[PDB]
This record gives C-alpha cells, structure tokens and sequence, in this order.
RNA sequence: ACGGAGCCAGCGAGUACAACCUUGGCCGAGAGGUCUGGGUAAUCUUGUGAAACUCCGUCGUGCUGGGGAUAGAGCAUUGUAAUUAUUGCUCUUCAACGAGGAAUUCCUAGUAAGCGCAAGUCAUCAGCUUGCGUUGAUUACGUCCCUGCCCUUUGUACACACC
C-alpha cells in the first residue's frame, strides 16, 4: 500500500499493541508473559514467551 | 542475464539507532565483500514525532502537560550494482525491527 | 406602494415559477438549490398544495404541522397555514407574502424570552 | 426501526464519526497520524507503542 | 509649491444633503461625516471626480461640490460597480442603490418596522433591543440603559 | 465627560499672506525648526507645516542635515 | 563600469524604474485600477492615485530578476501584510491575485518576463537588459 | 590555486557563510555591495571588522557571503562574525600568525563577539504559561 | 494610524482504500472558482518571501484617518442540514474607551514583554492550548518586612491537631 513511512511505523506500533493486548487477554490461563514480532523480509514471525508451553501449543 | 547495472536503492527506517547502524554497516561491508561502488550511508534528519496530552485523565488540578515522542531515521543508500548480488545481500541479515525497502530505480 | 420584494409585485409573485425566483433569492438560497435540497421539502410542498386546493376558497387552509425548521418559503407557498415545530406546539405561521426568503426557524422561537424582576 | 429511518443519519464526519478503537469514546480523540486512540488509553499503551519520555 | 490660497475664499461651513460639513478637513475625510458615506466610498468618488485627494474641503468651489453630489447619488452610471453601494441590490425592487445621509436612516428604520411586521426572530429581537447576531449574552454589554 | 478640556481650535491649517510673511521672516533666527517646532508657534496646523518646511527648502533658506521620515532636522542657513 | 540591479538600493531604484515606466506609454493599465486595495487586509486604497500600479510592476520586475522564477500566488503571499481583523489578532492575509496576474501579463507584454519551464515567470533577456539600464541610470543620478 | 578559505558566523539561528579569496577587494554579501545592507541601522556594524582593520590593510582580498536564518539584525551580526572570521582565517593560513595575533588584539578590544560565536541560545517554552519561564495568572477566587 | 517601497525564521504537517499539502497557468476586486502539475515527503507545498520591523509619503492632538464593538445590504465556501447572524470578502453605521479605586498577578537573560508562525481541537470555524522562531530589554544578584517552607530548641489544657 501507499502509506507514509512515519505512519507505517505508527501503524506497526498500534499492531504490536493490539497483539500484546490480545495475547494478554487470552493466554493468562496458560501464563502469558510476552510477545515479540519480527517483520522478516519474507514472513512476519511472532514469538510467544509463555509459561505453560504445553497448553499454549495445544 | 541481468549483469547490467540497475542503479538500485535501499531505504531504511527504524525507531531505534543501534540496529539501524548495524544494518547499514553490514550492507556496506557486504557490498565491499562483493566489491561494488556506492554512495555512502548518507544520514537523514531525525524525524522526531512529538504529541502532547493532558497528563490528568479527567481534567482537574494544576494544568499538567506531558510529551510523548519517537525519533526515526532513514539513511538511504544507493548502489551501482547488478541484480542478483544486491538481492542476495538485502535478503540476508535483517535483524528484527528495522524496516528495509528496496527499489530498482529503473 | 403595495408590496415589492425584488421588483416583482405580489400580482406576479403569487403565480411565480420557483427556479426563476432561484435566479433571485440571495446567495444562500442559490447555493441551497444549486446543491439540490431533498425529497422531504418535495413531500411538504405536495402536502401544502393539496391542503391549499382543498381549502374552501374563503377560509384559510388547514394547519399543516411541520418539523422542518430548515425550510425557506418558496414563492408558491403564500397564504399557507403551517405549524412550525417549536418543540412542543407546532406554533402557527400563516404564510404572508414576505415569508419568502426567510426560514421557518425565523418565526418559531425555541426559547420563551426571559423575564427578570 | 424502519431501515430508512433508524440509523439513517450519516456519520461521515464530525465528533461521532470516529471511535477510539479502544473504548469507542468520542470525547478527546487523537486523530494525528490516525492513532484514533483517545488521550488516556494512549498514555496507557504508548510506552508499549513506542512513544517515550525524553524531554 | 505653496499657495497663498485665494485670500478670502477659505470656506468653513458647507451644506451637502443638509449636513453641516466643515472645510478644514481633507475632502474625502470631511465628506465621510455624511451618513452612508465612508472613507473608502468618499475616496473613490473623489478619484473619479478627478479632484486632488490631498486637496482640502474648505476651498473648493460649488461646481465640484455639486458634481460629486451628483456622482454619489447615481453611482452605477459612473463606473462604480454594484458593490460600493450602501444598500446592495436593495431588497425593495432589486435595483442596487446607495442610500445617503437621511435616506439611509429612514430606510434602516423602515427595514426595522418591516422586520417587526413580519414578526421574525431577528425582528422580534429588534423589538426587544438585544443581541441579535446570536452571540453569548452572559456578559455581552451588561449595560444599555 | 466633563467640559474640562476647553481646547480651542488653536491652529490655522492653511497659510494666509500675513502668516506667509511671518514664516518667511522668522525662518532665520531659529537655530532649529521641525514639523512640531513649527506647530508650536501656532502658525500652522501641522500637516501643512512640513509642506511649508520643504517649501522653505527651495532657495536654501534652511539647510537640512538629516532627512529621515517623520523627523527631518533643519537648521537656519548663513 | 559594470553595474547590476543588486548593486543599487532597492527603494531609489524601484521609484526610478516606476517613473521610467510612467514615461513610456507601454504597460497597459487594467480597467479595475483606481478601485482596488491590492489586498483585503488593507483598510484604505493606495494613497498614490496614479503610478502605484507602475510601482508594483517595477517591483515584480526586480523581484523576478533577483531569483530564477516566481508565480502570482507567491507574490500574493508576499504582497500585503497584516489585516486588522477588527478586534482579532492580526494575521497574514494574501494580497489580491487579480492585480498580480494583470501585472505579470503586462510585463509579459513588455517582454521583460516570460513563462519559465519550471512553471511560473522568469526574467527575460530584454527585461534584464532594461533593468540593468535603469539601474545604471539611477546609479549615475546618485553620482 | 588562488589562496582562499571559508568561514561562517552565527546569531541565534542565523548562519552567514563566507568564501574569501585573494582578489581585488570585493565585499559582496548575497551578491550585494556592503554599503547596501537593508536594516540601514546596523550598517556600520558590518563595517566594524573592516574599519577596525583599516581597508588599507586588505585590498587584494575579496569576500563573497551567502546567508540565511534568523532575523534581520541577527543576520547582520552573523555577517559581522563571518567577515571577521574569514579575514583572520586568511591571515593565519597565508600571511603570518603575528598578523593573526595583532588582528585578534585589535578586534577583541571591541565587541568581543567579533571573532567568537555568541554561545547563549534560546531555551524551550513550557506548559503552564505563555513563555519559557512564565505562568498564566492566578485568581484565588 | 494609514498608504506605498524592502523582505529575514524555525520547530511541524500533509491524499488509500480516499479523497490532504497544495505549485504553476487562466478567471473574479475580494473571498473564492477553474485547468493542470508534483509530494506518502531534506525532493513538492516551502527557502512556508510570517509579522513586528526598515525607507519614503499622507495625517498633526480633534473621540481625529485612534479605536471596530454594535447594526443593515449583498457576494462567496463548508456542511444532509448555516435560522439563534458557521466562517471569509464588499459597502455603510460608527459605540464605550482620556493608561483606569481599593486590591492583585507573573518575572533575573535570549529572560519579561512585543510580534507572529506551526501543531492539537477540525467538514467549517478560534479569541484557546501545546511547541517554535523573531525584535529582544529595565531592575537585583539580596532579606525575612508580608505570604509561606525546611531544621533545631522551647511551651501547650491541642491530636477529628488554632477552622
Ligand atoms: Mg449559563
Ligand atoms: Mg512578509
Ligand atoms: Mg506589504
Ligand atoms: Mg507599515
Ligand atoms: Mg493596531
Ligand atoms: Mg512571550
Ligand atoms: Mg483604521
Ligand atoms: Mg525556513
Ligand atoms: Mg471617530
Ligand atoms: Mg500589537
Ligand atoms: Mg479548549
Ligand atoms: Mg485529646
Ligand atoms: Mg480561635
């Protein structure tokens, strides 16, 4: 899309806030601890630091 | 057969500095490893983002005002390089966070 | 002088095309009609035309209640008997020849004027 | 709730045309850069967003 | 250069449209005294009447005085556009006019009684004699009589 | 408010022959004459005061030394 | 010796060049002159009854000569100062665009300015020579 | 080639950069003669370096100055600094350092900011007022 | 004050899944309109040619060309909707106001003040606020006299504490 790069970073920050608030909302039962985003050249990896890995994986 | 020169350009953006500097230095070092000519990693003016809010959430009391800011940097780099070498260089060693853009500038 | 609005007497204004008055009718009316206005004044216009037709030619037309205070008087409305929505009562305005140009809201006082002392 | 009546009023523009994307509060919104967050959920989540105290 | 200025001809009192105009003031800024005649309109009518703007209103002869009072009674004929007119487009007849000292006052009063007769919100507010342009009246004026 | 000003006309804006002669006679013997210095002697209103001042600078009756706007310095010539 | 417009004071040169255009019967004068205040912010029309348009045209000529090229909106932003908005704080108000458009059209008619490739009106060879001539005349008038 | 050096002066934001060569005595700020600095007030101020040196002490030195930023008079003070710094730089790069010492002594004996940059600078404005160190007003009632 | 003539800044911000910054050119006196172009931004707006200020002229002490509130008449743009005048422009009307009582507010160097600019509020609006730059000073460089604050000593019948 055609978005200002400054606005692109702002939107990325809002995206990160959404993802973190989401992962806080659900994964509390599984002990949510943190979320990381790596926008790779090809993919966009997301890492979950969580306590109950067996439960979060399912 | 894309051996001809394309006048490619690499744009960068990062909310931080250390990883941006590392990425730019790595790109330059890889270009020297393949021995390509370049214009240096010219820096761009600090695009600082400041927005002010009433620090109180309701609106009473002594008028208190707070300022929230980021500081982003671009540091574009142009390469007089062939096609596949610069593609391999720009598609490797991208640490997270630092947004990278590639343009042929044909 | 009996009455002249913008050079046209009541004799011609009483039977006057609306758009030929839109060439008249200072800037705000011209802008309104250039943008177009809406279907709701068209319905109001038809209702008042029917009411004026059905009035028995010697009594004033029946009161037509109306919420549209954003309305300007068209030349083809003079003599109509419309109750503009003050909020509680459709307070009455009978359409005098000088109504044209002025809004409905210019005659429905939304506030009762205050009295001190 | 004849569809032609209920909710017919347009909200293209104005105070009520935008929601907080957090709570939907119309009062005190940050429309700069399309944050679309109000002042105070924004001061809550800004350190997470990337804004920081510098000066 | 400097002029001895016509010994015994420096008039002081003039009667233009039954207005007691003084002469020691500049011509445009003396005619601005007449009601309905502002600085801009007097300046334009002076420019059209080819008389010096810096020339004083005390020592003109009667011919020029009457020529201008003719000019500022039927302005549109003299390459004065519809604007620069005291009552633009004149909502009585559609013929744009420029009301003058007593005509302006009389027609303003007549418009006031028209607004009464129509019983308009603006007209009723004029009947009371209060703020009419809709401003806040918490502290506006606070003293009128 | 009160009639405490009691300010008369105090000025004749346009010169007569008499005041013409007084200006051209008292033009010397004054080491300094300005616009308002000329106004002080009641002989001119003040808008025509500078007109008379520049009109005394026609045959060098009064030499100018500074020619700034709103303030020119004129000294009698000898 | 060699003289340029930048080598003479702005005010004396501008008045002299306005007078020079006054002498020549060129530089057609638009109809609506003597009527317009050159800006809404101004309170009263120019004190200069005749020749003020020549002054503005001369100012346009020198002002284009200084840089590469300008436009009518650019002069509109430059022309006109502050408007006494009744009680309201004095702001910047753009000058009347019609007067500047007519000034530039008349200057094109004189061949002192033409349409620039970048978009706008740039100085002309004949125009810059004429400005150099009037600058030399004013400088020699001074000394 | 021709001996030439490049300097600058500042006032609060205003930057005046000067290119000085060995020529025939040109003082052209913004491609204009020095006698024609607009303010008309601080004109002698741009004369200040020149007139402390004496024009006779530099006639085969020419200077061209490009300037921006700041206000009018701040620009003029930047002009002062630019010309003084350019002249002293040319002396100390090409003629001699005894000359630089004597020019610095002559300069600094008057308006010390001739060669040194005005180091004190505006400070940020804050909330709770309409000035950097100003409060709105208080009522108590 | 008003006319002309000069012509100096900085922080910002700016259209995309929608319609912003607007250059330049034709119009209109204006507001404003139109044709086209760039700019997702050190590119274009923009070097935001900003005011205050600088020079030359008119006014010359008179509620005067100070002052522009209050009133009408028109023309424009935003808005589905401008009437209780949205706002801008044209013309006219011209108020009070003579540097303002007791009291009281802010301030020690790019500071007070004057002057604007940009951003936030935004469809449209500011007199506001937040940031920025510009012209840039007078007066201390100190003391508890007033209002309080801190630490210690002392006294109290006070502790929901001299209200
Ligand atoms: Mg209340
Ligand atoms: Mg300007
Ligand atoms: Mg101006
Ligand atoms: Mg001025
Ligand atoms: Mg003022
Ligand atoms: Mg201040
Ligand atoms: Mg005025
Ligand atoms: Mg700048
Ligand atoms: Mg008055
Ligand atoms: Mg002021
Ligand atoms: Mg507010
Ligand atoms: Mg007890
Ligand atoms: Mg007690």
């Amino acid at each position: 899309a055609i978005i200002s790069k400054k606005r692109k970073l702002v939107a990325d920050g809002v995206f990160y806030a959404e993802l973190n608030e989401f992962f806080t909302r659900e994964l509390a039962e599984e002990g949510y601890s943190g979320v990381e985003v790596r926008v790779t050249p090809t993919k966009t990896e997301i890492i979950i630091r969580a306590t109950k890995v067996q439960d979060v994986v399912g | 057969q894309e051996v001809v020169i394309h006048k490619i350009r690499i744009n960068l953006t990062s909310t931080k500095v250390k990883q941006l500097e590392n990425v730019s230095a790595n790109i330059i070092k890889n270009a020297e490893t393949f021995k390509l000519v370049k214009k240096g990693p010219v820096r761009l003016p600090t695009k600082v983002l400041k927005i002010s809010t009433r620090k109180t959430p309701n609106g009473e009391g002594s008028k208190t005002w707070d300022t929230y800011e980021m500081r982003i940097h671009k540091r574009y780099i142009d390469l007089e390089a062939p096609a596949h070498i610069v593609k391999r260089i720009t598609q490797i060693t991208i640490e997270p966070g630092v947004d990278v853009e590639v343009i042929i500038a044909a | 002088k009996t009455y002249s609005y913008k050079g046209v007497d009541l004799e011609k204004l009483l039977e006057m095309p609306t758009e030929d008055f839109v060439k008249l009718a200072p800037a705000r009316v011209r802008r309104k009609f250039a943008r177009g206005l809406s279907e709701k004044p068209a319905g109001l216009m038809k209702k008042l035309r029917a009411a004026k037709l059905s009035a028995p030619e010697n009594e004033k037309p029946a009161v037509v209640r109306t919420h549209l205070r954003n309305m300007i008087i068209v030349p083809e409305m003079i003599g109509s008997v419309v109750g503009v929505y003050n909020g509680k009562v459709f307070n009455q305005v009978e359409i005098r020849p000088e109504m044209v140009g002025h809004y409905l809201g210019e005659f429905s006082i939304t506030y009762t004027p205050v009295r001190h002392g | 709730a004849h569809e032609n009546v209920w909710y017919s009023h347009p909200r293209k523009f104005g105070k009520g045309s935008r929601q907080c994307r957090i709570s939907g509060s119309h009062s005190g919104l940050i429309r700069k850069y399309g944050l679309n967050i109000d002042r105070q959920s924004f001061r809550e989540k800004a350190n997470d967003i990337g804004f920081y105290k510098y000066r | 250069s400097l002029v001895v200025q016509e010994q015994g001809s420096f008039q002081h009192i003039l009667r233009l449209l039954n207005t007691n105009v003084d002469g020691n003031i500049n011509v445009v800024y003396a005619l601005t005294t007449i009601r309905g005649v502002g600085r801009r309109y007097a300046n334009l009518v002076c420019k059209k009447a080819d008389v010096d703007l810096h020339k004083r209103a005390g020592e003109l002869t009667q011919e020029e005085l009457e020529r201008i009072v003719q000019i500022m009674q039927n302005p549109t004929h003299y390459k004065i556009p519809a604007w620069f007119l005291n009552r633009q487009k004149d909502v009585n007849d559609g013929k744009d006019y420029h009301s003058l000292a007593n005509n302006l006052e009389s027609k303003l009063r007549d418009d006031l009684e028209r607004l009464k007769k129509i019983r308009s919100h603006r007209g009723i507010r004029h009947f009371w004699g209060l703020r009419v342009r809709g401003q806040h009246t918490k502290t506006t004026g606070r003293r009128r009589a | 408010s009160k009639k405490s000003h009691k300010d008369k006309a105090k000025h004749a804006v346009v010169l007569d022959q008499d005041k013409f002669d007084r200006i051209m006679k008292e033009a010397p013997t004054y080491r300094y004459v300005s616009v308002s210095v000329l106004v002080d002697r009641f002989k001119l209103g003040g808008s025509l005061a500078r007109v008379a001042l520049r009109h005394l600078e026609n045959e060098g009756i009064i030499k100018p030394v500074s020619k700034h706007s709103k303030q020119a310095i004129y000294t009698r010539a000898t | 010796p060699g003289v340029s417009v930048r080598d003479v004071p702005a005010q004396d040169f501008i008045n002299n060049y306005a007078s020079f255009l006054q002498r020549q019967g060129k530089l057609e004068v638009p109809g609506y002159v003597d009527i317009v205040k050159t800006s809404a912010g101004n309170e009263l029309p120019p004190q200069d009854s005749e020749g003020w348009f020549y002054k503005r045209a001369a100012s346009v000529a020198r002002h284009i000569y200084l840089r590469k090229q300008v436009g009518v909106g650019k002069l509109n932003k430059l022309y006109g100062g502050a408007k006494n908005r009744g009680v309201r704080p004095h702001k910047h108000v753009d000058a009347s665009g019609s007067i500047n458009r007519k000034v530039l059209q008349s200057l094109e008619k004189l061949g002192v300015v033409e349409i620039s490739p970048k978009g706008g009106r740039r100085i002309s060879d004949n125009g810059l020579r004429d400005l150099d001539r009037i600058a030399a005349a004013t400088l020699e008038d001074e000394e | 080639t021709v001996p030439s050096v490049q300097t600058f002066g500042k006032k609060k934001s205003a930057t005046a950069v000067a290119h000085v060569k060995a020529g025939k005595g040109l003082i052209k700020v913004n491609g204009s003669p020095i006698t024609l600095v607009q303010p008309e007030i601080l004109r002698f101020k741009v004369y200040e370096p020149l007139l402390l040196v004496g024009l006779d002490k530099f006639a085969n030195i020419d200077i061209r100055v490009k300037v921006t930023g700041g206000g009018h008079v701040s620009q003029v003070y930047a002009i002062r600094q630019a010309i003084a710094k350019g002249l002293v730089a040319y002396h100390q790069k090409f003629v001699d350092e005894q000359s630089k010492n004597e020019l610095k002594k002559a300069f600094t004996s008057y308006d010390r900011t001739l060669l040194i940059a005005d180091s004190r600078r505006p400070e940020p404005k804050k909330f709770g007022g309409r000035g950097a160190r100003s409060r709105f007003q208080k009522s108590y009632r």
